């Protein structure tokens, strides 16, 4: 996506503006674009709410620290965002949810540093446990803002290869060339609105497939950071 | 081996690799038996809840996709234990979602209406039957990132396509044991959203726990990098 | 130490919009991500990065522009005595978004210069000698 040779660019959306390359290198999830929900007798007697407010933002969570161990992170959503602003208290008063989401995972690091992560977007990412029988605790099932560290990531914690997620909306990043990736994601669901709080209709997975190396000397943790911004966004409480 | 002659120059028909003709053919879901008496049969029926997931040929095969819907044709194939036929009458009853199962071998339940119903003889060919597109939603989806409210993760509910009542007609006990094969076949196959193959063993039904002591690797391995 | 605020001392009353630049002087070789803030009047300060970012903000990454300008919207004043300002004012924080990042064989402390300037709009009334002689 962007990479060295790309004209800076401040993007402004609402009260926040990033600083970031103008690469119209972008990956739109399953080529579609994120759109308004199509009509549906539910929200035909009750509309539903279109927050354009400061709910059509961007929303910079907090930066991860990659070192030369990390085994990769994964955030759920909407879960990431529903302890978060008037995402979150919008995401909560309203019983039916509906949204994109423009995903720009960025890193910052030194010519001198090698590396390469990858960046896919997993629809109904379900995890397992290493067993007896026990589904997974809450805490990793939707881990909010944080996000979580992947145990086993060869199996991406759910028993299938990592080998082949690129099947998934991804995009690479090698520090050697670019240095951040963006992807496009649209709703993607069984039924028109689902719940914000009790649905993940996806997650973000980042992986390091090619380690972080550098020589001794130089900053030996690499920072990940990840900017949201939700894209044709619907809540409908019915009331 | 590797034999390197007999060279394909043509292409095949890609009809070969559209998603309904790798779902085609009627497969084994389940084999029920209901012997005179041993274990679980001095009951007479038995209550098949319609289960997928059950051969993990099949449950690979659909764990490559999110989202599918479909149709499906049931055929019973019954008869005797050792394949021997005899004139008895069976009835095969479809309990809907949402719907009372038989707790009896003479429950109300084998005379409710709305549960079809299907009355044939082991002797007649055997019977066939399709059932429709039960969700509520869209798309049945083997994997629901949520909770439909722990112990009830991945747990989607709008998946459950109905049961299966089976029993011998009569007021007393057959006297005969029945071995039932059921086949099921996909029509009108529509998937969404491609996932990668389970690449673990699977460790239950209802979720994808993989053994973490024992992580297999996708390939198999070789000494050097460069021995081939 | 601005001009400006130097001769708001020569007034009574002011009001306007206020441009604030702050420039990067580290090595060429360094990055990483400044989170620029501003808390309007009668705003609790951030407490944390994360709550700072729900407010108006800039991501500033420094490895890819050196210089970077945020824009107090509006601020007024309205000196009297008793000595107190009626001043309706914002509060600027910097956050680090990302640790300072740089290879092996450049500086580790690197400094930011701050410049500021009034916008167009602003303008102030009623004369009064300062007090910043003696």
């Amino acid at each position: 996506a962007c990479g060295y040779s790309d004209r800076v660019a401040q993007l402004t959306i609402g009260n926040s503006t990033i600083t970031t390359q103008e690469a119209a290198n972008i990956v739109i999830a399953y080529g579609e674009w994120p759109e308004y929900c199509p009509d549906t007798d539910a929200t035909a007697v009750d509309k539903p709410t279109r927050p354009d407010v400061s709910v059509n933002r961007f929303f910079t969570l907090d930066t991860k620290s990659w070192a030369k161990d990390s085994k990769g992170w994964y955030w759920k959503f909407p879960d990431v965002l529903t302890e978060v602003g008037v995402f979150g208290q919008n995401a909560q008063f309203h019983y039916l949810y509906r949204s994109g989401f423009c995903v720009h995972v960025q890193c910052n690091a030194s010519k001198f540093h090698q590396g390469a992560l990858l960046v896919a977007v997993l629809p109904e990412y379900v995890l397992g446990t290493i067993a007896e029988n026990s589904h997974p605790p809450y805490a990793t099932t939707q881990p909010g803002q944080v996000g979580a560290v992947l145990t086993h990531p060869y199996v991406l914690d759910a028993g299938i290869p990592l080998s082949q997620l690129t099947v998934c909306p991804h995009q690479w990043i090698n520090l050697r060339t670019n240095n951040c990736a963006t992807i496009i994601v649209p709703y993607m669901n069984t039924v028109p609105f689902d719940s914000a709080l009790n649905h993940c209709n996806f997650g973000l997975l980042v992986i390091p497939v090619v380690p972080l190396d550098f020589n001794t000397g130089a900053t030996s943790e690499i920072p990940i950071t990840v900017t949201i911004a939700p894209m044709c966004a619907e809540f409908a409480g019915l009331r | 081996n590797l034999i390197e002659t007999r060279c394909v120059l043509n292409h095949h028909s890609t009809q070969e690799t559209a998603i309904g003709n790798f779902f085609s053919r009627a497969g084994l879901v389940s084999i029920i038996t209901m012997p005179t008496t041993g274990t679980q049969n001095t009951d007479g029926y038995v209550n098949w809840d319609i289960d997928l997931m059950g051969y993990a040929q099949l449950r690979r095969k659909c764990e490559l996709f999110t989202y599918m819907r479909f149709d499906a044709e049931f055929t019973f194939v019954v008869a005797k234990p050792n394949g021997e036929l005899v004139p008895q009458l069976l009835q095969y009853m479809y309990v809907p979602p949402g719907a009372p199962k038989p707790t009896s071998r003479d429950s109300f339940a084998w005379q409710t209406a709305t549960n079809p119903s299907v009355f044939v003889k082991m002797t007649d060919p055997p019977a066939q039957v399709s059932v429709p597109f039960m969700s509520p939603a869209s798309a049945y989806q083997w994997f629901y990132d949520g909770y439909p409210t722990d112990l009830d993760y991945g747990q989607c509910p709008n998946n459950m396509m109905g049961t299966f009542s089976i029993r011998t007609v009569g007021i007393e006990k057959s006297p005969h044991s029945i071995t039932l094969r059921v086949y099921m076949r996909i029509k009108h196959v529509r998937a969404w959203i491609p996932r990668p193959l389970r690449n673990q063993p699977y460790l239950f039904k209802t979720n994808p726990n993989y053994k973490g002591n024992d992580i297999k690797c996708t390939s198999t391995s070789r000494d050097k990098i460069t021995t081939l | 130490s601005t001009i400006l605020g130097q001769l708001c001392r020569y007034y009574t009353q002011w009001s306007g919009s206020l441009e604030v630049t702050f420039m990067f002087a580290g090595s060429f070789m360094a990055t990483g991500k400044m989170l620029i803030a501003y808390t309007p009047p009668g705003g609790n300060v951030p407490a944390d990065r994360i709550t700072a970012m729900l407010g108006t903000h800039v991501i500033w990454d420094f490895g890819l522009q050196s210089s970077v300008t945020l824009v107090v919207p509006w601020i007024s004043n309205t000196h009297y005595r008793a000595y107190f300002d009626y001043y309706t004012t914002g509060i600027i924080t910097i956050w680090y978004q990302t640790n300072y990042v740089v290879p092996i064989g450049a500086p580790t402390t690197a400094y930011i210069v701050a410049l500021a300037a009034a916008q167009d709009n602003f303008t102030m009334k009623l004369c009064k000698d300062t007090e910043d002689i003696e």
